[PDB]
């Protein structure tokens, strides 16, 4: 499987790690957030990543299928 | 300071060619490069700096790149009137400048006509016994020429000195000479000049003796 | 006064304050650090802190503020802003409040020969390392570290300054009838010590 | 050429930060204000003081500092020093120290078509009469108050920012995942007006 | 617009001191820097100092001593003198106008430059010797020798030289120069014509003439 | 003396200290940042407050500030006043009361390669979460979040000097021990903007303090 | 566009804030002087202080500072900073350990008529004759002498605004209520100079303190 992932900068299209397969992208809100909007993450992970109570989290399996916000699979 | 090298130190190019130059240092130039070009007689004249900016009312021939320690002058449509010499220099450590790239117009291959000449009397009335050998209208400039004197090869005394490029013909002629004394001439008996140039898998020979 | 106007207006003429006396590239500003100490405010143990009024003595030569006084109606020194010279950036490196500088950039003064003497107020307050063990009947062993913070010892060189035999006269200096002397703190010994280093910078100490 | 030095002197050649970015004497600067409190630092009840650091966030728009990216190799912002900027003098009323204004001079930000930012950080310590009646299990009611040092309502005028919903932020703005609750206070509501 | 009249001797004695002037015409000195570069007789260029416009100097470090570089603005000249000069002093020597971007500078216009040659032999006349083969056409010389300084002027008949002549650049031993000239002619035609060169020297208005012999 | 005095003259003539000191817009500046800790002053564990004694260094090329150093009699370096140059607005994100910037404007080291090295001295008062459980025989974690205020990891990029802050000048606290230390740079991304980074560098400091005084004063 | 840079250019290229402002040296400058009291901050009966924020609103005609509005497209009122201005020098004369003199630089509003309205914020540390006889329920009359240091009364003439001081934004207190408050103007004569008054504004407040707290603390 093939996921976005910030951890490289820029974003880039990485294969995930052995035994990892869900692509997940998480965002919060920081201080910025009215002007930056929210804090993106993405990458790879075995199971879907437990939510901090302000948190939002998504999981898929699909290949590209957590672009940036501002971008297309 | 950073050394500067030029290649090719001689190019032999004809009119209309893109023509390319390399300068390399043994440092990074980080480029702050020049070019100027000289002619015999000529103030020198820049042609590039900063590796890129033509110097104002040059003529768009000239366009010049490179980065780190490798650099380039290009000649798009080589002029007539570009033949010359090429500097490289840089101007951000110290000032340093390269050997120069002379760029002289192509001519097909001519072999040389040469010829040998012993000291005449009216030398040796003086005590001078310098013999002579030329080699005229020969292209390219690329010859060697050796002196021997009763079969023996001889290197003391001897010199020499060629034109440049006939305004006319583009061919180069090349003197030399080997100076003697009149005991050490009349020593000898047998004298040879040996010519070595590239239309000739082996060398000309020109001789006299007495 | 027109000829100290005069001479005034000549040795600025093309003076950079900014830029220090080395004549030749390699040359090195050699500086004397005396202290006159006019009062030890206090000594805190609970910030490790000594407080202390004191007076520098800086002494350089900038060649670009020589004169000849025969020419110039006999003045033989001059009184000059010290803003307007170059001044060592000498500071008080073992602060504790974050204040290296001067109290008050009062004048220098000018030889003709170009000495700039230069003794600036200033109050300090150092960091001293407190020997809590035998409180109250301690002795302390505080320290005042003067080092130029910009330039290294290849561009100003630091020393202590001489007495006025000119002795070697190492110490801070302290007028009996002038110090301020403190009701709880006697001082015993106050030698002084140029210190090299082991780029790199002179401290005084 | 540094596109940023053309851009610059474009802009600043023939600018004059001391008049209001207003073709018409009548018009109002409209400004628009966010608050961000980083941390609630202290409440002295004894002087009556509440200690707070705050990022300032303004926004406006100024014709005069209006520029394309095409024209100018693709940039789209500039910084630059605010003391350059004609700015709208918001301070503090309610300080007790005689400390109006900000902390640091952050550069403003602008943008392509005109818009100005600033969001400098700043120290406060405003007055917060303290109703002791109930202590220790008392809350209190403090509040900041912003105004123009300057100019009066007709001539520069607040709106509260817009989130990325849509939605006004009318109230002071605190980042969750950051935000370090104070060892004495917490905060409950935060409206603005 | 911009020249730059470089001038001065050609000839310097050892151990004395030279002096070059460089005239500005196009640019007042008092807003450009000039700045004198030398070129040594088989060397590359090589930069010696500079003149700033405001009137201070700038040398080469291994030239420091040896060198002092002024100015007067009234008259936009530059003088150059130079002390101990030795032999390996000789060559070109071009005064130049120099740009700047900021602390960053470098040479953009030069002058035509004047030939410097530090020596002590004196003006010599030379000797002509006739260059006949030890036994269409075929070429015959005459060898110039001894003389001093540079140039000499060498013709064949003085009115009958044509193209078919070449005159090999003279070269420097013993302190006095060596040149050679030569000409083809048909094979019964100098044995039998007067085929002569012409040679004459302006450091002393020596003249000289050899025919062809064997 | 002369010749610096020349020299200085000639970078200032110019000089534009808004702009940033790329040669082209598209140019990202990068700036190695290195925090030398002098002395720890403080911790104030009611109002949850940090005081130390820093050295901040910065390291960045100027690119119009190079010159050839034959030119000014082998001139290899100068110190000049930091206020006429173009600086990054580093801002402690973290600062309780204190001053966000540096303020104390010392001289700059600028070499003819056009490599700047600022030093600021500068008192960090930062904000950190104060754990007082087991006080006395707490231990502290506590940070200083770094970071150039109004420019973005696309124009101004920042690098730790090295993974541990500079502890070599480092004045023994007497009541707290440092037990270790580190910097880690961070990236962060926001929806706005998939391309530009957002960029800081928080160092940190795990300190554990010396119970004894409050062992004999209290317990 | 342009036309507000036009008349500031027009109207100071030749001010000179020295001169007193007056077409006519023997003109006296008449000012008028309106004290608000913002907040009563502190009364310090140890070492008798009384600490207040106040705004010092000061008006004067100055007269180089007039313009035509139709050469100025209609622009009545400029804002200026008050640096630029010549200004009435008024010192708090029983200053006990503040400022004496206004501080805080603010912008004057500029009309057209050439009338200045200058409003800085002070903070004022009056020496108060405190009485302790009746402490708790004491009752202090304190007051804020205000005048021109240097300028006699012949030279510059200052007016009170209104018979009392401005308490429309005054913030309640939680240890004093003031009961009354007077401003009143003084002329003083010397045997130096029988025809130079000089001239003083002497503003008072009677506070009376609340008693709960001593009753309940120590009574
Ligand atoms: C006291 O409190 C302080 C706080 O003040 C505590 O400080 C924390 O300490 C942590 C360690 O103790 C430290 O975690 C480190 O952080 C490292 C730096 O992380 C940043 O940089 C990463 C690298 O970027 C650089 O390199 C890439 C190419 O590799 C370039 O392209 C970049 O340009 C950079 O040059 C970067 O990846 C990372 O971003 C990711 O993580 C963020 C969250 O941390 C996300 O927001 C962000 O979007 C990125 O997320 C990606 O990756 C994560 C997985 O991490 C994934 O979930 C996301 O979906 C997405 O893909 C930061 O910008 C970092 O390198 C360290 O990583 C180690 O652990 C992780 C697991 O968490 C491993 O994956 C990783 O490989 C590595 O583990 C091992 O790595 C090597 C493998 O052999 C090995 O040598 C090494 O020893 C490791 O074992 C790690 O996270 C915190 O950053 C730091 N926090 C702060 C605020 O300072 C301190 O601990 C406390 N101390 C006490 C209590 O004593
Ligand atoms: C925390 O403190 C704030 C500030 O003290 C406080 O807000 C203010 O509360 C007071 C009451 O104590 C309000 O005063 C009145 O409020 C009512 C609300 O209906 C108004 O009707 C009153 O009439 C005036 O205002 C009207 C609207 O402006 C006018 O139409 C009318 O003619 C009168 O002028 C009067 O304002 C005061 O308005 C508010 N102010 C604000 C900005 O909210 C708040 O209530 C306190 N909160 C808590 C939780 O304790
Ligand atoms: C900034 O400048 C741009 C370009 O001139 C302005 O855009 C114009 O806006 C008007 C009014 O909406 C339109 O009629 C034009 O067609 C626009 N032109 C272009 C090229 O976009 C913009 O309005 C200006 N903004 C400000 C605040 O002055
Ligand atoms: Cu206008």
């Amino acid at each position: 499987i093939v996921c976005h992932t910030t951890a490289t900068s820029p974003i880039s299209a990485v294969t995930c790690p052995p035994g990892e397969n869900l692509c997940y992208r998480k965002m919060w809100c920081d201080a910025f957030c009215s002007s930056r909007g929210k804090v993106v993450e993405l990458g790879c992970a075995a199971t879907c990543p437990s939510k901090k109570p302000y948190e939002e989290v998504t999981c898929c399996s699909t290949d590209k299928c957590n672009p940036h916000p501002k971008q297309r699979p | 300071d950073i050394v500067i090298t030029q290649s090719p130190s001689l190019l032999s190019a004809s009119v209309g060619d893109r023509v390319t130059l390399t300068c390399k240092g043994s440092q990074n130039i980080d480029n702050y490069l020049a070019w100027y070009q000289q002619k015999l007689g000529e103030a020198p004249k820049l042609l590039i700096y900063k590796t890129n900016s033509l110097q104002t009312g040059i003529p768009s021939r000239f366009s010049g790149s490179g980065s780190g320690t490798d650099y380039t002058l290009t000649i798009s449509s080589l002029h007539s009137e570009d033949l010359a010499t090429y500097y490289c220099y840089q101007y951000i450590n110290g000032y340093t400048f390269g050997t120069g790239t002379k760029l002289e117009l192509k001519r097909a291959d001519a072999a040389p006509t040469v010829s040998i000449f012993p000291p005449s009397t009216e030398q040796l009335a003086t005590g001078g016994a310098s013999v002579v050998c030329l080699m005229n209208n020969f292209y390219p400039r690329d010859i060697s020429v050796k002196w021997k004197i009763d079969g023996t090869e001889r290197r003391d005394g001897v010199l020499d000195s060629v034109t440049d490029q006939d305004s006319k013909d583009s061919t180069y002629s090349m003197s030399s000479t080997l100076s003697l004394t009149k005991a050490d001439y009349e020593s000898h008996n047998l004298y040879t000049c040996e010519v070595v140039h590239k239309t000739s898998s082996s060398p000309v020979v020109k001789s006299f003796n007495r | 006064s027109e000829a100290e106007g005069r001479l005034r207006e000549k040795l600025f003429s093309g003076y950079d304050s900014s830029v220090r006396p080395a004549r030749e590239v390699g040359d090195r500003v050699r500086v004397s650090v005396g202290l006159i100490l006019a009062q030890l405010i206090s000594l805190n143990e609970k910030d490790e802190e000594m407080s202390t009024k004191v007076y520098l003595d800086l002494e350089w030569t900038d060649y670009r503020l020589s004169w000849d006084p025969a020419e110039h109606d006999g003045i033989d020194s001059l009184r000059i802003t010290a803003e307007s010279v170059w001044l060592p950036d000498v500071v008080l490196l073992n602060n504790n409040d974050g204040n290296f500088d001067v109290a008050l950039d009062i004048s220098v003064v000018v030889s003709s020969d170009g000495s700039v003497r230069w003794q600036p107020p200033g109050i300090y307050r150092s960091s001293c390392s407190i020997q809590v063990t035998y409180f109250p009947f301690d002795w302390q062993n505080c320290t005042m570290v003067f080092s130029s913070y910009s330039y290294d010892s290849s561009e100003v060189s630091l020393q202590t300054g001489l007495g006025p035999d000119g002795q070697g006269h190492q110490e801070i200096h302290i007028h009996e009838g002038t110090f301020i002397e403190n009701g709880q703190w006697e001082i015993i010994h106050k030698p002084s010590r140029l210190i090299q280093p082991p780029g790199q910078r002179q401290e005084v100490i | 050429k540094n596109e940023e030095l053309r851009l610059y002197h474009h802009l600043f050649n023939n600018y004059d930060p001391g008049s209001r970015p207003v073709r018409e004497p009548e018009d109002t600067v409209t400004i628009s204000l966010k608050v961000t409190l980083t941390n609630l630092i202290s409440l002295n009840e004894k002087e009556e003081t509440l200690t707070t650091s705050v990022w300032i966030g303004i926004d406006w728009q100024d014709y005069r500092l209006n520029y394309s990216k095409d024209d100018f190799g693709g940039i789209e912002t500039l910084r630059v020093p605010s003391e350059l900027v004609w700015l709208p003098e918001i301070v503090l009323e309610n300080n007790i120290d005689g400390q109006f204004g900000v902390a640091y001079d952050a550069n403003v930000l602008v943008y392509e078509g005109g818009s100005v930012t600033w969001l400098p950080p700043a120290i406060y310590r405003s007055v917060c009469a303290v109703e002791v009646t109930y202590f220790p299990f008392d809350w209190q009611n403090c509040s900041l108050i912003f105004r123009s040092q300057t100019y009066n309502a007709e001539e520069v005028e607040f709106t509260f920012a817009v989130d990325n919903d849509g939605k006004t932020i009318n109230k002071i703005d605190i980042d969750t995942e950051a935000y370090t609750e104070n060892g004495e206070w917490a905060i409950d509501f935060c409206p603005g007006v | 617009e911009v020249q730059l009249q470089e001038s001065g001797p050609g000839l310097v004695q050892p151990s004395e001191t030279l002096s070059l002037t460089c005239t500005v015409s196009g640019f007042s000195l008092t807003s450009y820097s000039v700045s004198w570069l030398r070129q040594p007789s088989g060397k590359g260029p090589e930069w010696m100092g500079r003149m700033w416009d405001d009137g201070g100097t700038v040398y080469n470090s291994g030239l420091k001593s040896r060198l002092s570089i002024s100015r007067d603005t009234s008259k936009n000249q530059v003088f150059l003198k130079m002390n101990s000069l030795q032999t390996d002093d000789t060559g070109t020597y071009y005064c130049t106008r120099d740009e700047r971007i900021r602390a960053i500078n470098w040479f953009a216009y030069w002058g035509q430059g004047t030939l410097v040659t530090v020596s002590s032999a004196e003006t010599t006349a030379p000797s002509v010797y006739p260059l006949a083969p030890g036994t269409s056409m075929v070429t015959l010389g005459c060898l110039v020798k001894g003389y001093f300084p540079e140039p000499v002027t060498v013709t064949w008949n003085s009115g009958a030289l044509s193209s078919g002549v070449h005159t090999f650049p003279a070269v420097l031993q013993s302190g006095l120069y060596t040149l050679t000239s030569s000409v083809t002619v048909p094979s019964s035609t100098w044995p039998s014509q007067t085929v002569t060169c012409n040679v004459a020297h302006p450091g002393q208005q020596h003249q000289r003439w050899t025919r062809k012999l064997c | 003396s002369e010749h610096e005095t020349r020299l200085v003259a000639k970078l200032f003539k110019d000089y534009s200290s808004v702009v940033r000191p790329v040669e082209d817009h598209r140019q990202v500046v990068e700036v190695t940042v290195g925090l030398q800790l002098i002395q720890l002053i403080n911790v104030d564990e009611v109002n949850q407050i940090v005081t130390t004694n820093v050295r901040l260094k910065q390291q960045w090329v100027d690119y119009n500030l190079k010159w050839n150093p034959d030119d000014y009699g082998g001139v290899k370096k100068i110190h000049i006043p930091s206020e006429k140059i173009w600086r990054p607005d580093l801002v402690l994100y973290n600062n309780a009361d204190g001053d966000f910037a540096i303020v104390k404007f010392t001289k700059v080291l600028l070499q003819y390669t056009g490599h700047i090295t600022w030093t600021p001295p500068a008192i960090f008062k930062s904000y950190c979460e104060i754990i007082v459980t087991h006080f006395p025989f707490d231990e502290q974690n506590c940070s200083m979040k770094l970071g150039t205020w109004t420019y973005d990891g696309s124009v101004v990029a920042i690098n730790p000097e090295s993974d541990q802050p500079d502890l070599s000048n480092f004045m023994e606290s007497g009541e707290w021990v440092i037990k270790e230390s580190r910097g880690w740079k961070h990236s962060v991304t926001y929806s706005c903007c998939p391309d530009t980074p957002y960029l800081d560098i928080t160092y940190h400091f795990v300190m554990q303090r010396l119970p004894l005084y409050f062992i004999v004063n209290v317990i």
